[PDB]
RNA sequence: ACCUCGGAGCAGAACCCAACCUCCGAGCAGUACAUGCUAAGACUUCACCAGUCAAAGCGAACCUCAAUUGAUCCA
């Protein structure tokens, strides 16, 4: 049904983190904090390591 | 361990304070130890027990016992329970009392 | 543990109770609460944050480890750059 | 006193009224009779009664409380890192006070261990004396002191009164040696020299705002400079002083001692010291 | 000495118009 | 007289400007019994306050 | 304010600041059952190290 | 006496001097910036056992000769607050327990009050924490005007 | 016949209490990732391992349901 992936910032590459998403969809583009530039930078879906 | 030299103010720092020349007339007398320093430690048996014991008691230890009795009479309003040993020149004061005993004893004349 | 051994005849240490506690010297065990790492999206940020959080042990545990050691672990160490310096001593102890 | 008046009289002291001291000896228990019997004091019968008990921590197959605690690193390399002994700068004064430790020669360890201010253990992974300003106050000593580590403040309360502050670094056979430098001479080797300092301290101990042995003496008075602007106090120049021929002892390295020199064989027996000849030892002890 | 100077160390307000005017 | 100001005494207050005896609307022709002061409101204190009591 | 009290009652201003009081700490036990590293810093009087006889 | 390769002297050849460590760089190093301790009255009446010590200074600031005219209207006008009656600067700090570390506080203070009074280009960052309700406060008292003439 | 957990009466008005006593279920979900970082004080499934609420600050425009789950080692 679902599916965890893991979201790569463009802007201070290192910090990365996990959310849900469906699986008959398409890829992520949200707005996540990023603590080492202290301000709100695009993530891209990257890298998928679980099924659930 | 040779001896301290005489300095030329005896207030010398660091709290030390060398015993005087002839000095009182008391039944009691307080020695020192090998590095010229007032015989007032702390000693605790269990976890909560709290006591000062004067381990260098020569002469009458019931007018020292006295005397500190009275002394630390203003400071607590009660008897201080203390154990009058005598085979040995100790003396148990129930109590944190070291600092005002180490002074109470460079005032008095040890 | 081995109370006595067989050339030595002294006690010996359990290396998994170093490994995996830092004992004080005022008599305190520092561990790591489990889980603190396996399965994080689930959890809630506040759940995240207190297992995240160095926790210290009780009387029994306290005990048990202290007995699992012997009397080189009760010691005190003056490390250079040492975090846990000011935990050593343990001021202001009313009984 | 009363003692000796009630010891002249009475019967003589002699192995026949040996009394100890009550409350020292306790009397020993025996598991006989009706009060210690019958069970001998180990309850009712099972693992309790017939000793096979298993070992301190297992709680009958449920997982044990230091097992389901994962890994850290807390004591991952706790043999290998370097321990130096506290000394603050007020039982310094205290002492100097006392007489212990004369302020008219250089101070290093070897004076330290001989005034039996610090216990230096050789063992236990230790690289010397550290220094604490816990001692800031109150403090008039003018005296140099050679630290393996000494603080900012430590360093310029020292020079505050006209002291000198050297930071060295020795290998633990150097610390060995100069601990208990009598079984070293009743050793019958000849003195090594000293060894460099680790990758991790050579931009600690080349610094001039620390005071090391190998940086540049040309930085030593800008940074005592700023040290005074900094704590306060008008900094004094040690070149006036009647002492400036005893602070100007900087101890030189590969020496690990003072007057010395490595490679000199000491004998206590007759005092007479042996010097190395040749050239490939002194090119090897000078190098 | 001054006998204008009885400030004592302790300063009491009986406005209740005064808690709400600091943001305490 | 101000409500809030006086440091001794906390249930009393000061004075600052007083008048009696005024002619009606002259308040200019009246004696004179207490010569005005302004408020001196403390630095750390709150939110001082004055009344006019006529 | 302190011209006022400069030249008009010949004394010193007085200052003040809105004290708070101390937060409120439990007794702290021997053996702190769950409680985090920062738990002794709660008790702590300097945060500096410090040292006793050495 | 003894000296190997690693010596002072063979690794620093232009340092070679009995006393090159120890010349005080008074000469060099006289600047107005140094603050001069003679006219200085630094007095401890603090000896607390919360363990700190208080290190109160003070000084004449309307005598000092070591400060422009300029920027000393500017930290007297700016700091009003702390001048004593007869014009003396009381700063004092309560942070560590030791009385050099109280000096040193008090130095820096006194340095960067300097340095920040005489540099009056200077941006305020705008807060709104404390000084939004006596803005608010101000613009509501002058918008009560509306006479036409009074003097005093 | 069952192996974990929650609810309804036994257990009635602070709390705890079992049965091979009688019934509903759960191994998830419909929408934004500040579902960021620190830090006083408490409850705690009758121990421990575990879980939950939150003062305040820096940072930002002005979270719903009842159980809803997995530790040591290792990779
Ligand atoms: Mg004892
Ligand atoms: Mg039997
Ligand atoms: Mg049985
Ligand atoms: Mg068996
Ligand atoms: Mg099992
Ligand atoms: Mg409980
Ligand atoms: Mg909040």
């Amino acid at each position: 049904k679902n599916i965890l992936v893991r979201m790569v910032s463009e802007a201070g590459t290192g910090f990365c983190f996990n959310t849900k998403r469906n699986r008959l969809r398409e890829k992520l583009t949200l707005l996540h904090y990023d603590p080492v530039v202290k301000q709100r930078v695009l993530f891209v879906e990257k890298k998928k390591i679980r099924s659930l | 361990i040779p001896d301290p030299p005489k300095h030329e103010h005896y207030p010398t720092p660091s709290g030390w304070q060398p015993p005087r020349d002839p000095p009182p007339n008391l039944p009691y007398f307080v020695r020192r130890s090998r590095m010229h320093n007032i015989p007032v430690y702390k000693d605790i048996t269990h976890g909560n027990r709290q006591m000062t014991v004067i381990r260098k008691v020569e002469g009458d230890i019931w007018a020292l016992q006295k005397d500190v009795e009275d002394f630390l009479s203003p400071l607590l309003g009660k008897t201080p329970v203390t154990q009058v040993n005598e085979v040995t020149g100790t003396l148990r004061i129930k109590g944190y009392f070291d600092q005002e005993l180490k002074a109470w004893l460079l005032e008095k004349g040890f | 543990l081995t109370y006595f051994s067989a050339r030595k005849g002294k006690r010996k240490t359990v290396k998994a109770v170093i490994d995996r506690f830092l004992r004080l010297h005022c008599g305190l065990w520092v561990r790591r609460k489990a889980g603190y790492k396996k399965k994080l999206w689930k959890k809630t940020p506040a759940r995240k944050k207190r297992l995240r959080e160095f926790v210290f042990c009780n009387k029994t545990q306290s005990k048990l480890l202290d007995k699992m050691t012997t009397s080189f672990w009760k010691r005190r160490n003056w490390y250079v750059d040492d975090p846990y310096q000011k935990y050593h001593d343990r001021t202001n102890l009313k009984v | 006193a009363r003692a000796l008046d009630l010891l002249r009289g009475l019967p003589r002291v002699s192995l026949a009224n040996l009394k100890p001291n009550p409350g020292s000896k306790k009397p020993e228990r025996r598991p006989r009779g009706r009060r210690r019997g019958r069970k001998c004091g180990r309850g009712h019968k099972g693992e309790r009664q017939r000793g096979t008990r298993p070992r301190l921590g297992f709680e009958g197959g449920q997982t044990p409380f230091y097992i389901r605690i994962p890994k850290y690193g807390f004591n991952e390399g706790h043999s290998f890192r370097r321990q130096y002994k506290p000394l603050s700068l007020n039982r310094l004064q205290y002492l100097i006070d006392l007489g212990r430790v004369d302020p008219s020669q250089p101070i290093d360890l070897t004076q330290l261990v001989n005034g039996r201010g610090v216990t230096i253990q050789p063992l236990k992974r230790d690289y010397g004396v550290q220094l604490v300003e816990e001692g800031a106050d109150t403090f008039t000593a003018k005296v140099n002191i050679e630290v393996q580590l000494a603080s900012e403040l430590a360093i310029a309360a020292i020079e505050k009164n006209g002291g000198v502050v050297t930071t060295a670094f020795y290998d633990p056979r150097s610390l060995d040696i100069v601990c208990k430098p009598v079984p070293f001479f009743l050793r019958g080797q000849p003195i090594p020299k000293r060894m460099l300092p680790p990758e991790e301290l050579v931009p600690y101990y080349t610094d001039a705002k620390n005071r090391g042995y190998l940086a540049d003496p040309a930085k030593f008075p800008e940074a005592r400079l700023e040290l005074a602007r900094k704590y306060g106090y008008i900094l004094p120049d040690i070149t006036k002083d009647e002492l400036f021929k005893m602070l100007c002892t900087r101890k030189d390295p590969r020496q690990i001692f003072f007057g010395l020199a490595p490679g000199w064989v000491v004998n206590m027996a007759d005092k007479k010291i042996l010097k190395p000849t040749d050239e490939n030892l002194l090119k090897y002890y000078t190098s | 000495p001054v006998e204008n100077e009885a400030v004592a160390p302790e300063f009491t307000n009986r406005n209740p118009r005064n808690l709400e005017l600091l943001s305490v | 007289t101000s409500l809030d100001g006086h440091l001794l005494e906390p249930d009393a207050e000061y004075l600052h400007w007083l008048l009696t005896n005024i002619p009606g609307n002259r308040v200019a022709e009246g004696q004179v019994t207490c010569p005005y002061l302004p408020p001196f409101p403390a630095r750390g204190s709150g939110i001082h306050r004055l009344a006019f009591l006529l | 304010v302190t011209y006022i009290f400069h030249q008009l009652l010949d004394m010193r201003e007085p200052v003040f600041e809105f004290v708070r009081p101390p937060p409120y700490h439990p007794k702290q036990k021997r053996f702190p059952h769950r409680q985090p590293l920062r738990y002794l810093d709660r008790y702590r009087d300097s945060h500096e190290p410090t040292y006793g006889i050495y | 006496e003894f000296k190997s390769i690693y010596s002072l002297d063979k690794l620093y050849p232009e340092s070679q001097g009995s006393d090159t460590a120890w010349r005080v760089p008074n000469g060099a190093k006289q600047a107005d910036s140094d603050i001069p301790l003679d006219r200085l009255t630094i007095s401890y009446c603090r000896s607390s056992g919360k363990v700190n010590s208080k290190a109160e200074v003070r000084f004449h600031l309307a005598t000092a000769e070591w400060i422009a005219e300029p920027v000393r209207q500017k930290i007297a006008i700016t700091h009003k607050n702390k001048i004593n009656r007869l014009g003396e600067l009381i700063l004092t700090s309560e942070s560590s327990r030791y009385q050099f570390r109280n000096l040193a506080d008090c130095l820096q203070k006194i340095r960067d009050m300097i340095t920040e009074a005489s540099q009056t280009p200077k941006e305020p960052t705008k807060e709104d924490v404390k000084l939004h309700r006596i803005r608010i406060e101000n613009m509501n008292r002058e918008r009560l005007r509306q006479k036409r003439i009074h003097s005093a």
